[PDB]
């Protein structure tokens, strides 16, 4: 028949895929490149700029432009490239052709959607088009109608309270903590120990270093004491020339700023007293039923023992009586899209579309009312 | 008015669904009718109706139940009694559709002298019989070279079985002879084997389509035959409503139990077996199912499956059973895990050539890869038992498709079709006194019936409007197609269905409610009952059917984890477990899914086609040769909608007389223009007929009316020569009494 | 941003 | 009706009397108009007479004075030719299809008052001319 597009613009990757199947088939880096070197060579078939995973195939030779910082796209050019790219040269399908599903964090500047669904409709000709909010996507993606999202990419933080499938929006919290951030302090703890990556390629390279090595310690004080009282912590990595790095309390302290944000010098609190903060602000009938269901989403969740340090010190925090249950499926790191595959393939959505009929009528105006 | 002294009517009554009654007095416009019957009775004129008027005894019991002047339930009940009880004959038509009641005994009619006779006759001209359809269909196919269909619709245990062998035998003799016939019928009891289940009302009722290709070379010489299967009921297999059995062959496996061949399968007592166990019913009463299995063997021998492959196909279904004896503990909300050295998925693993500690994990994880990685994930305990669940539907929906290729190969010619005919067994319309996912299918299928044949009549009734150049405007169709909108359309019932399976914690109180915000006040075809809020009501062209929403959840799931398949298709012991499966969305599809897809390849398989109608009813409970009740009649000749194709064709016009018939009949009353001119003479309203080229066309009423005032004149006529004949008579009495 | 951030 | 008429139907009457008490019964009024040139049908009949019920119509007995009244009450041919071409248009009629009609349709007659009428009308084929019948049954 016709199927949906679903995408998940992100930050580092986006990924997009069919409606009404299981992953995204089109999986790569939010970035663009560009040649900054003197071409030698005459008749190589010289290319002005690289998106995707070309671009990470000759990052040697490249800068890389992120055209998302913060769940905000800073540099339109470049985006446009990005989904051009993904709609032709990935997916190979042509976007007239079938309704297309955007994702985005909330509480961020409306220009930023109203533009996001010009674009769609005036170079694309999507026939229709909806933006989500990625913690809503994430229920659906766990088969929940209630809980609290903990959704945590690159760029931007958020948790949102849902019960019974009603949001609240007062008690929705974001926080610029995640993603990048922890690379780029990773990248200042690693100078302690004489490695200094000062490139956006050598970035990359620091952003493979944290997803293999990094892990969350159970205790911060008592593995601080034991890395500086033994080696045996200690694990080595081998760079893409051949030498070989070698971390010790590094790997653990990196994602330890999650839960202290004085370390970067942000000024407000980890995740888990914005998680509890959150509940908090809700009326005192539900708050059981949030502290049952807690749902860790997006891939900065993935550091192995992040779902044992949250239970652990919001047990703390919280009245004792109660379970706290955090819910950190294997697969989280996907759980947007898989959500927004699972809403788009629903009947009951095709009335929620944007048709191109109403944004001519009214203009990307229409965006806020219809959309959430 | 018609209604006058020495008028007929049915009155409605208990006792039989309608009886005859004697108008008394004449009736003037207003609340009592003086009634007399089989001694007084006082009939209320209520509102609104009035009570129907009865055929005159000129049409009463004609072969054609079109040719009546009135046309409702009483009158066709009636003509179908007095057909059956008084002269035995079974067959009867109705407009296009052959009428064939089950007699419960044998009758001399089919012998190969009758099949000569019927050869080359027009059906018009013959006394309704079933050759009278193979014979009109076989020469269609010899006239004009596309494919004919014969479809045969009712209640199980109304005989379709015994329709279909005739049917094949006419076409044998009239072919001449490939020894088909006996090889197909050789067919029946594997197919009823897998193919059959009790029901509430029923034994022996068939869950499947099944469709009969009869192949034939460029001389019309019987190739051979080719069976296809559509609609299978595949949720049965894992679910019973009470006092219902799974499909017989796992009871015939069940009793089996005691043969020393199957001791290595440890079939328990029939109740043993979760899958067995839930219809609370293990035995049925004058059946014994394990004489049934030596008959089913036997035909498995006889049409050429092997004896490995017999024990191949009782391992896999022993394998289903013990399947579903499978038992799961909820370890978390989350995960599950089956209980260390669980007894039935050991016997499973050991009877299927598998390992334990493969499947141990298959049943309690399912699997995603993105392209460049793989998570293997828990799943829920309910997730666990949907999957074994599923796992079990698609083993015997593949094992049922293996089976009918093997009889193919059987059946199959080197010589190729150039043209065929097809003979197609089906359930009819169906309600009970609760209704389920099943009567749902069962019910949206006869609707796509329904469809073609309103479609297929109104076909012909504009050739025939052409012929004798009457213009089509004077008929209407009548659609059905709402009905069919309101469930199969996006956001019909179906496709809310379906959403409220992939849909987060989706229940059948949620769905109800979603059915009624979408449908309750848009659409004139669904009402909810008034007191309840889990059930809901779709008036169907046959009748209104309540159906519960409380099973369509657990029934309408279906996904297998390809990673069990490949389990499965590992097995190294026999070679029939991976032959199943050989030949990646259908692993998703639901069954509402799937049914909807067969019932598109049917109805592109009859379109293909020219269709040819056969209606069986079945005229008593208790098999007793040649009785008849109006209760069961009503029921079955409304089951088999019927009663709506004459309801339409009486809003047609359903009485059809050449010239001479009616010349004939009516010079009483008074060649072309002597009609013309007598219709205006004794018809006011124009409307109420249209003439033709050899033809006359009435509106129902009317053919009674002009035989009514043709029984008044002749009544006047004959009293005036009674009197005065009498009166002479009289005269010459009176000089008799002077001597 | 606009003015709190860079973005 | 003047005096001789009276007169005669009176006496006509009274050879209708089968008790001598110069009676009939009502069984036999009918039967005593069409004798003295009435054609009533059995309803006219019974009208007349009152629509008497079974008993005093086989039993009850009435003089001449109260018939009277009822025999003026009754008395107060191409319709015949068409009737029996009712039965027909070669100017037969079958002699099985007049017989079934007469004996089977309207105020039925016995077979006997058929064959009677019908005897000598009926040719070979097993035709009646019927308007040399008709003019022979109003004589
Ligand atoms: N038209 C018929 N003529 C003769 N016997 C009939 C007829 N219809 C039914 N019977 C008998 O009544 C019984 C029921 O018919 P049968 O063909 O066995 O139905 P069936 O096997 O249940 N076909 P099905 O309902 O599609 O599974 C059998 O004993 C038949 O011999
Ligand atoms: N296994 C892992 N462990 C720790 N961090 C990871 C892992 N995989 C990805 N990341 C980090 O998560 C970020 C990508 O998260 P992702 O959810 O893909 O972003 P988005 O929300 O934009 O899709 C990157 O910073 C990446 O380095
Ligand atoms: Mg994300
Ligand atoms: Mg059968
Ligand atoms: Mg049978």
């Amino acid at each position: 028949e016709t199927t949906a597009l679903v995408c998940d613009n992100g930050s580092g990757l986006v990924k997009a895929g069919f409606a009404g199947d299981d992953a995204p088939r089109a999986v790569f880096p939010s970035i663009v490149g560009r040649p900054r070197h003197q071409g030698v060579m005459v008749g190589m078939g010289q290319k002005d700029s690289y998106v995707g995973d070309e671009a990470q195939s000759k990052r040697g030779i490249l800068t890389l432009k992120y055209p998302i910082e913060h769940g905000i796209i800073t540099n339109w050019d470049d985006m446009e490239k990005i989904w051009h790219h993904t709609f032709y040269n990935e997916l190979r399908v042509a976007p007239e052709e079938h309704p297309t599903l955007l994702t985005e964090a909330p509480l961020n500047p409306k220009a930023n959607r109203e533009k996001m669904t010009q674009i769609m409709f005036e170079t694309f000709n999507v026939p229709a088009m909806y933006v989500a909010i990625q913690a809503v996507l994430s229920l659906y993606a766990s088969g929940r109608t209630t809980g609290i999202v903990l959704d945590s990419g690159d760029g931007v933080t958020h948790n949102v309270p849902i019960y019974e499938g009603y949001a609240l929006p007062h008690a929705i919290m974001r926080l610029d903590l995640a993603g990048r951030d922890l690379t780029d302090y990773l990248m200042k703890i690693l100078t302690e120990r004489g490695y200094s990556f000062v490139t956006t390629a050598e970035r990359e390279i620091v952003r493979d270093i944290k997803e293999k090595l990094c892990y969350v310690a159970l205790d911060f004080e008592n593995e601080m004491a034991t890395a500086a009282s033994s080696s045996s912590l200690e694990k080595s990595y081998e760079l893409p020339d051949g030498q070989v790095i070698t971390i010790g309390n590094e790997r653990f302290r990196c994602p330890e700023t999650l839960f202290q944000p004085s370390f970067i010098g942000m000024e407000s609190a980890g995740i888990h007293e914005t998680t509890y903060n959150s509940i908090m602000k809700c009326d005192i009938d539900i708050r059981k039923d949030l502290y049952a269901n807690n749902v860790m989403s997006g891939g900065t969740t993935m550091y192995p023992g992040i779902a044992d340090r949250m239970q652990k010190e919001i047990t703390a925090l919280a009245p004792s009586t109660m379970k706290i249950k955090i819910i950190a499926p294997p697969e989280r790191k996907y759980s947007v899209w898989i959500g927004g595959s699972i809403l788009a393939s629903l009947s009951t959505f095709q009335q929620m579309w944007i048709t191109k009929q109403e944004y001519d009528e009214a203009g990307p105006s229409i965006v806020h009312r219809k959309c959430f | 008015e018609l209604y006058t002294k020495y008028a007929r009517v049915w009155i409605p009554d208990p006792e039989e669904v309608w009886k005859s009654a004697e108008l008394l007095k004449d009736y003037k416009p207003d609340k009592v009718l003086q009634l007399r019957l089989e001694k007084d009775l006082e009939y209320c004129l209520d509102p609104k109706e009035l009570p129907p008027l009865r055929n005159p005894d000129i049409l009463v019991g004609e072969n054609d139940l079109t040719a009546l002047s009135y046309l409702h339930e009483p009158a066709v009940l009636h003509n179908l009694k007095v057909r059956f009880i008084d002269s035995k004959l079974i067959y009867t038509y109705c407009g296009i559709v052959l009428v064939a009641i089950n007699p419960y005994e044998q009758l001399p009619i089919y012998g190969e002298d009758i099949i000569n006779a019927y050869s080359g006759q027009n059906m018009g001209d013959m006394d309704p019989h079933i050759f009278a359809v193979a014979e009109e269909a076989y020469k269609q196919m010899a006239r004009d070279e596309r494919n004919q269909s014969i479809i045969v619709s009712g209640e199980s245990g109304a005989g379709k079985t015994v329709s279909a062998k005739y049917a094949m035998r006419y076409f044998a003799t009239v072919s001449g002879s490939a020894n088909v016939e006996e090889k197909v019928l050789a067919s029946n009891p594997i197919m009823e084997s897998i193919g059959n289940a009790k029901t509430t009302r029923n034994d022996n009722s068939s869950r499947f389509g099944k469709y009969i290709e009869i192949g034939f070379d460029k001389r019309y010489r019987i190739i051979g035959a080719n069976m296809r299967t559509y609609l299978l009921e595949k949720s049965r297999v894992v679910f019973q409503a009470e006092e219902e059995r799974n499909y017989h062959i796992f009871y015939q496996l069940c009793a089996s139990a005691a043969l020393p061949e199957f001791k290595t399968l440890r079939l328990g007592n029939a109740n043993y077996f979760h899958y067995t166990k839930q219809g609370g019913s293990p035995v049925i009463d004058g059946i014994d199912d394990a004489k049934e299995m030596v008959n089913t063997r036997q035909a498995c021998t006889l049409l050429g499956i092997s004896d490995s492959y017999q024990m191949g196909i009782f391992r896999i279904l022993a394998g289903i059973l013990h399947l579903g004896n499978v038992e799961f503990a909820s370890r978390d909300s989350d995960s599950c895990a089956i209980p260390p050295k669980h007894d039935p998925l050991t016997i499973f693993c050991d009877l299927m050539g598998v390992d334990y500690e493969e499947m141990a994990h298959w049943l309690c994880h399912r699997k995603l890869a993105t392209a460049t990685e793989t998570y293997i994930k828990p799943i829920s305990k309910l997730h666990a038992i949907n999957a074994r669940d599923a796992l079990a539907k698609h083993i015997y929906a593949n094992l049922f498709n293996w089976i009918v290729d093997h009889v193919n190969k059987a059946l199959h010619s080197t010589v190729k079709q150039h043209s065929f005919i097809g003979v197609l067994d089906i359930y009819g319309f169906e309600t009970f006194e609760i209704n389920s996912f099943e009567q749902f299918c069962i019910n949206y299928a006869n609707e796509k019936l329904q469809q073609q044949f309103n479609m297929h009549v109104f076909k012909l009734e504009q050739e025939e409007y052409m012929k004798e150049q009457i213009p089509w405007t004077l008929i209407d169709f009548y659609d059905n197609q709402p009905c069919i909108n309101l469930i199969e359309a996006k956001m019909g019932v179906l496709d809310l269905l379906d959403e409220e399976c992939k849909m987060p914690k989706g229940s059948d109180d949620t769905w109800a409610q979603k059915l009624y915000n979408t449908h309750l006040n848009k659409c004139a075809l669904f009402e909810k009952p008034r007191l309840s809020n889990k059930a809901f009501i779709i008036k169907h062209f046959a009748d209104k059917v309540e159906y519960q929403c409380e099973g369509f959840l657990e029934k309408n799931k279906d996904t297998v984890y390809e990673e069990q398949i490949k389990v499965l298709k590992s097995s190294k012991k026999f070679k029939l477990l991976p032959e199943l499966f050989q030949d990646s969305k259908e692993h998703k599809k639901t069954v509402g899914h799937q049914f909807r897809n067969s019932l598109h390849l049917l109805m592109e398989t009859l379109n293909a086609t020219t269709p040819h109608y056969v209606r069986c009813i079945k005229p008593n409970d208790f098999k007793f040769p040649f009785t008849f009740d109006e209760k069961r009649a009503v029921q079955q000749l409304r089951a088999c909608g019927v009663l709506e194709t004459i309801r339409i064709s009486a809003a047609g016009f359903p009485s059809r007389w050449t010239y001479q018939e009616f010349f004939s009949r009516y010079r009483v009353l008074m060649r072309k223009q002597t009609c013309k001119n007598v219709l205006e003479k004794l018809i006011l309203d124009k409307d109420k007929y249209q003439f033709g080229k050899t033809k006359i066309f009435f509106r129902a009423g009317q053919v009674a009316y002009l035989e009514k005032i043709r029984a008044d004149k002749l009544r006047a006529a004959c009293i005036r020569i009674q009197k005065t004949i009498r009166g002479w008579l009289m005269r010459k009495k009176y000089m008799r009494m002077r001597r | 941003w606009x003015a709190x951030c860079p973005a | 009706f003047n005096k001789d008429q009276l007169e005669e139907f009176k006496e006509a009457f009274e050879l209708f009397d089968r008790v001598g008490d110069g009676k009939i019964l009502y069984s036999q009024c009918g039967d005593v108009m069409r004798a003295l040139g009435q054609n009533p049908t059995n309803a006219e009949v019974l009208k007349v007479l009152g629509n008497p019920k079974s008993d005093e119509l086989k039993s009850r007995r009435v003089d001449f004075e109260t018939f009277l009244p009822m025999l003026q009450a009754v008395a107060k041919y191409e319709d015949y030719l068409e009737g029996f071409r009712v039965f027909d248009g070669n100017g037969k009629v079958m002699g099985a299809e007049l017989r079934h009609v007469l004996t089977t349709l309207g105020e039925k007659m016995t077979e006997e008052e058929v064959e009677t009428v019908l005897a000598g009308h009926e040719d070979s084929n097993g035709c009646i001319n019927y308007e040399a019948f008709l003019k022979h049954i109003l004589s």
